[PDB]
């Protein structure tokens, strides 16, 4: 009937989490970050199949 | 050795087809020594830079080789890897 | 069928270092398009239907020889098949003049042979180190 | 890429020669029946 209110001890709770949460992402951020993100650059070859022209 | 002996087991083998006469047309000959002619371009395969390479050499490629996912491959390169090693 | 005389010498291949592991060390027959060994018999004159059964008998043969990738006499690669390119495209083109009953049987058998050519030198290629042991158990 | 090329170049010529024997056949097929039909 009305447009109640959200929770308010699991409000309080998501504010302090999120407290801890930006905290911790901005420790990771200066830390470089522990997750990254590559392409690789070379490619294995044998020595029994070895190569050097076409 | 590992060579001649393979040499060896493939001249007994062709010598047990040809004489055992139950090879009757060219398609069943052919079908007998599936599995001898890739043996074969195995062995010729890993020996083309024989005189041109080093046992430990050996051993890092044949160490490389014994994960091949092709059964005859790997069984293979473990029987050399264990003569070398 | 009379002979024709050309050169077959089967040797061992000479530039091994754009081969895989297990592909073929060995050159490729002569093709009936440029080196025919035989004169072609034509088809045409065992067209009669007491002469059909011949006729059967050699659609068979050829399609016994192409299931294992090999032309035939009737039925044979097409122009741009080069046996010597590994990723050549692989179809056949069946004689003309053969029955039209044969020519349908053939065409759903050649797409069989051209499967077996296609499955070979697949694991062929897959028998390579670059591609990982799930390919190559594969 | 020289090489390339020319084996590109090679192999077209191949391929338009090859289709000519066949339509050039198809030709001298035609004839020989005539000529069958003539001598006899």
């Amino acid at each position: 009937d009305v447009p109640m209110s959200q929770p308010l001890k699991e409000q309080e709770v998501r504010e302090h989490q999120m407290k801890k949460e930006r905290f911790d992402r901005a420790l990771e951020s200066k830390l470089l970050g522990k997750r990254h993100i590559t392409y690789a650059n070379s490619d294995i070859s044998n020595k029994e199949l070895y190569i050097n022209e076409i | 050795i590992e060579i001649s002996e393979e040499l060896q087991n493939y001249t007994a083998f062709v010598n047990n087809l040809v004489s055992s006469g139950t090879v009757v047309s060219l398609k069943s000959l052919y079908r007998e020594i599936y599995e001898n002619i890739i043996r074969l371009r195995i062995y010729c395969r890993f020996t083309e830079h024989l005189e041109e390479l080093s046992g430990d050499t050996f051993l890092i490629e044949l160490n490389i080789f014994k994960s091949h996912g092709d059964l005859t491959i790997r069984k293979i390169a473990t029987n050399l890897f264990n003569s070398m090693i | 069928m009379e002979i024709k005389e050309v050169d077959d010498r089967a040797e061992l291949l000479r530039y091994t270092n754009n081969i895989p592991l297990l592909g073929k060390l060995v050159n490729h027959q002569p093709l009936w398009s440029t080196n025919p060994k035989l004169k072609s018999f034509s088809l045409e004159k065992i067209s009669a239907p007491d002469q059909r059964r011949v006729q059967e008998a050699l659609v068979v043969k050829d399609l016994l020889n192409v299931l294992i990738g090999l032309e035939g006499t009737y039925i044979r690669y097409f122009n741009d098949y080069e046996p010597s390119d590994p990723e050549t495209p692989i179809e056949f083109k069946i004689a003309k003049k053969m029955d039209p009953s044969f020519k349908t049987f053939s065409r759903r058998i050649v797409r069989y042979g051209k499967q077996y050519m296609i499955l070979t030198r697949a694991y062929e290629k897959w028998s390579d180190t670059s591609f990982g042991m799930v390919l190559q158990r594969f | 890429k020289s090489l390339k090329h020319e084996i590109k170049e090679l192999r077209k010529e191949k391929n338009d020669t090859l289709n000519n024997y066949d339509t050039l056949e198809e030709e001298t097929d035609d004839l020989k029946n005539r000529l069958q039909a003539l001598e006899k």
